[PDB]
């Protein structure tokens, strides 16, 4: 009678004990969304971090916790029903940009994503790799070739660096949301991190102003 | 092909049924409601001594 | 009666003839009645809705509560040096609570620094050290203030700290202090302001961005406190204008609370529709 | 060539809806137009159950009226005791992505699956008192998205693959597989005596299985979009649908046909959840506009409302003994009304 009443307080007060626990863990966590294909170079950007369906990679920068979120095989879904990535900081979008024949199918793949209502209080980190490949490109290989609607001179590395972002910026619509970051990596590199880190930063502290300013 | 041939087998096996009239239906459900109309909480109130909430 | 503006004075002030005391004392009265009614429903606001509950929702609460219960006792015992043993009692009462205001409105500095310098949050919990400074900091200085002296808890002419010994300091400096704090953390977060509306929104009419920076300035002003430093200006009669200015923009601050942090923000507006 | 077989497709289907329009003589609403309304149908909340830290989005009660389990994002599932408002039971789980929750009839397991494509069964009766995973079932192509009990041992489950099938828990392995589905399976219901299941898909159609001989008996079109939720009549000779184009349809399967439409105007979202009452006579359906609405099943005339969460509601379930209803939403709360 009475016990067992004491026993499921008790019990019923364990659990709300453990739930409060976790609860300020779950507040301070950063969920960052993986996407790009297999040309892009996720493979080796995930391997060289140096710190089924779908693959979860947990690391801390700055004694921070981090999530990176790889769907993969599941990205093919085009129903509503999948879009539960609504509570994501950021997304990381990752091309390669040293082949010009699937740039064009990066841009709609870039468009389709980002031009989702679901993805409207999140930010966007695009990345740009194999600039060292495509260094060696600029010259031997003209980008006037695919692309007629552009102005500058074709062998100049910086030129066609701000063609690229631009192509990848005007197909945002929501210029009024979270901002859009873009950096030239080559997957490689040892300061892969301390951008991600500023990028995420940043947005918060952006969250953190709107609510200063009565908007 | 295999695809269309399944597809027109699983036809014929959905054109073949004996199929009742939409009234008798109509009053089949509605015979169900009414005579089980006294044991529905919902649709019908009960006072507050017999509720466990 | 007796003006809002004996808080902060230094000095003993010598009125000439005219209508400027029953003209403040009626000013402060208008003002702590009104700003009392607000303040209540500030504090029922912040305590009733579950949706609103946050680190900054426990300091406007505690603010709150702090205020109102410092502006009663201010209205209900300053007048009374008839009593012999009321009198320094409503003294120290009007200290501590004054006090514990001035401190939460410093952790409201602190949040603000807490927010835009290091931007994420921490593994542990805040609330127990808000909690502990908020109200340790006025039972410290009160009690080592009334270990010296504890007769100089009552005056002649009001309940309230004596000036000709230095006594009215104990009270007047740690203001000083967390004004200066406050300060420049405003400054800080006006410099944020400025160089991060520049990327979001990066071009935009120049007069909207200062009218949105005024707003929030104005909205940052009644938290801050930093309205308190017209009361140490006032020195004589011929600073009669610091006076004025004390008394008008302090015994209103409920009411500017009220209207920044009830009125003017949407999910308090929508909670209010949802129990409608 | 494929040509004949194309033709004799659309012979069939031409022959199936002559039948059809053979058999309608007359509509549900001439038939009853003379039945007295309900009235209005006002409930209160009686449990507000807060808890979980993230959205919700599954639950489901217990057969004994008492007991309930509900799925969250934060990655567990919560056992409930509505009438104290207590925990009993609070299940980690090793993926975060939950889209399912199943009890079992007699109490002793609990199923789970979600974006992993895995469905896993948790015993609840354990030695020492420690729930602990006891199967894993895998097989799977795509993420799973209903799961219901027939027994201890036999659950059958549906997934984005459009594909279902029926597991024995024992062994671990696919018994029956039901093929025939165009789009991704979303909804599933069992009828009262375990010998059929209806499906409902991306393709805006249902279909009647066997779970005996594992084949697609009828199939049902109608809706203009993607069919979220499917319920049985409580006999078992009919059953509801709802879909994104704010409407519900109401079918029946002797006469293999539609009975009414439940819509209003001013209605444009799309409905996440579906339920029925013990008698039949109120139909409850769950919409992503922060309401839920009661209907008149045999008259389509709206009864009441059910506007108690600030967002979307994501499941809801009527109790076997037809005493309250549950409703969950993405504010992480559950409430109970009666
Ligand atoms: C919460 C705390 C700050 C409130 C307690 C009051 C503190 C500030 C102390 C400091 C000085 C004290 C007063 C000093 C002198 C006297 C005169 C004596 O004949 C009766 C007590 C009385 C009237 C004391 C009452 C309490 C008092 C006002
Ligand atoms: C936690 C506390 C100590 C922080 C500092 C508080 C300051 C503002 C307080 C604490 C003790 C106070 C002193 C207590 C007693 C006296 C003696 C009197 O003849 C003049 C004022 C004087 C000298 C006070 C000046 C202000 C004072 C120094």
């Amino acid at each position: 009678v009475s016990a067992e009443d004491k026993a499921a307080a008790e019990r019923s007060k364990e659990i709300d004990k453990c739930l409060s626990r976790e609860k300020t863990y779950v507040k301070r966590l950063v969920k960052i969304l993986l996407l790009g294909a297999d040309n892009s170079g996720k493979s080796t950007f995930l391997k060289q971090m140096r710190i089924k369906g779908i693959h979860e990679y947990d690391f801390e920068i700055k004694n921070v916790p981090f999530k990176m979120v790889d769907v993969g095989g599941q990205r093919s879904e085009r129903k509503r029903w999948f879009e539960c990535f609504d509570s994501v900081t950021s997304i990381l979008f990752l091309v390669d940009s040293s082949d010009f024949n699937r740039l064009t199918e990066s841009l709609n793949d870039f468009e389709t994503i980002v031009n989702n209502r679901v993805f409207s209080n999140v930010s966007i980190i695009l990345f740009l790799n194999k600039t060292d490949l495509l260094e060696e490109k600029v010259q031997i290989v003209s980008i006037k070739d695919y692309f007629l609607e552009f102005e500058g001179d074709p062998h100049c590395l910086r030129d066609v660096q701000k063609f690229l972002v631009e192509c990848f910026r005007n197909k945002r619509r929501d210029q009024q949301q979270k901002p859009l970051y873009h950096h030239f990596t080559t997957a490689i590199n040892t300061e892969n991190a301390r951008l991600i880190f500023r990028d995420v930063k940043d947005t918060i502290l952006h969250d953190n102003l709107k609510q200063l300013m009565l908007q | 092909i295999a695809q269309a041939r399944k597809l027109v087998e699983q036809l014929k096996m959905e054109a073949n049924i004996d199929r009742i009239k939409v009234s008798k239906a109509a009053a089949d459900l509605m015979a169900y409601c009414e005579a089980h109309a006294k044991e529905d909480p919902l649709l019908t109130p009960v006072p507050a001594s017999e509720n466990p909430f | 009666m007796t003006n809002f503006a004996i808080l902060m004075a230094h000095r003993e002030i010598a009125y000439k003839d005219g209508v400027h005391e029953l003209l403040l004392t009626v000013i402060t009265w208008v003002g702590i009645v009104i700003s009392l009614v607000c303040l209540a429903i500030c504090i029922f606001t912040f305590c009733f809705f579950r949706g609103l509950q946050s680190d900054r929702n426990t300091i406007h609460k505690n603010l709150c509560i702090n205020l109102f219960i410092a502006e009663f006792i201010f209205l209900i015992g300053i007048d009374k040096t008839k009593y012999a043993i009321a009198c320094p009692i409503f003294a120290g009462l009007l200290h501590f609570f004054f006090l514990a205001a001035f401190a939460w409105m410093c952790l409201e500095g602190v949040q603000l620094y807490l927010m835009l310098v290091e931007v994420f949050e921490s593994e542990y919990s805040r609330k127990k050290y808000y909690y502990v400074a908020g109200y340790l900091f006025p039972a410290t200085v009160v009690g080592v203030s009334a270990a010296i002296d504890y007769k100089s808890y009552g005056t002649e002419k009001a309940c309230w700290l004596h000036v000709d010994n230095y006594f009215i300091w104990s009270f007047i400096g740690p203001v000083t202090f967390i004004i200066l704090l406050n300060i420049i953390f405003l400054v800080i977060t006006l410099c944020k302001m400025v160089k991060h509306s520049n990327t979001l929104k990066p071009d935009s009419s120049r007069l909207e961005n200062i009218k949105s920076w005024v707003l929030g300035a104005f909205a940052l002003l009644c938290l801050l406190g930093l309205t308190w430093s017209f009361g140490l200006l006032f020195i004589n009669e011929e600073t009669i204008v610091m006076a004025y200015l004390f008394t008008i923009f302090n015994a209103f601050q409920g009411v500017f609370i009220f209207i920044f942090h009830c009125a003017l923000q949407k999910k308090v507006r929508k909670e209010y529709g949802k129990c409608f | 060539e494929l040509d004949q077989l194309r033709q004799e497709a659309e012979q069939l289907k031409n022959q199936i809806r002559d039948a059809r329009k053979a058999c309608a003589d007359a509509t549900l609403s001439q038939i009853t137009n003379n039945i007295d309304p309900v009235g209005r149908i006002q409930m209160r909340t009686r449990r507000t159950l807060r808890g979980h830290l993230a959205k919700i989005y599954a639950m489901h009660w217990g057969t004994d009226s008492r007991l309930l389990v509900s799925a969250s994002q934060d990655g567990k599932l919560i056992i409930w005791d509505s009438y104290t408002t207590n925990k009993v039971h609070a299940i980690p789980l090793r993926s975060s992505w939950v889209m399912t929750c199943a009890y079992a009839p007699s109490g002793n397991y609990v199923a789970c699956g979600g974006l992993d494509n895995i469905c896993s069964i948790y015993n609840l009766k354990t030695r020492e008192g420690n729930v602990r995973v006891s199967r894993e079932l895998a097989g799977h192509t795509g993420y799973l998205s209903c799961c219901r009990f027939l027994d201890d041992n036999q659950i059958v489950t549906s997934s984005g693959d459009t594909t279902c099938a029926l597991w024995d828990i024992e062994t671990g392995q696919q018994t029956t597989t039901f093929t025939g589905h165009t789009g991704d399976v979303m909804s599933l219901s069992l009828a009262p005596d375990t010998r059929l299941f209806v499906s409902g898909a991306c393709d805006a159609s249902a279909k009647l299985w066997d779970v005996r001989e594992g084949m697609c008996r009828q199939t049902f079109t109608g809706h203009e979009s993607d069919i979220n939720a499917i319920c049985f009549f409580p006999n078992g000779n009919a059953f509801a649908t709802g879909s994104d184009d704010a409407t519900c349809r109401l079918f029946d399967l002797r006469a293999d046909q539609e009975l009414m439409t439940y819509s209003h105007d001013n209605i444009i979202c799309g409905i996440t959840s579906v339920s029925f009452s013990k008698s039949g006579r109120l139909l409850l359906a769950g919409y992503d506009d922060f309401n839920c609405n009661v209907w008149d099943a045999l008259k389509a005339d709206r009864a009441g409302v059910l506007a108690g969460h600030d967002n979307r509601v994501s499941c809801l379930g009527v109790t076997d003994d037809g005493m309250a209803v549950a409703t969950g939403s993405w504010d992480s709360f559950l409430k109970i009304w009666n």
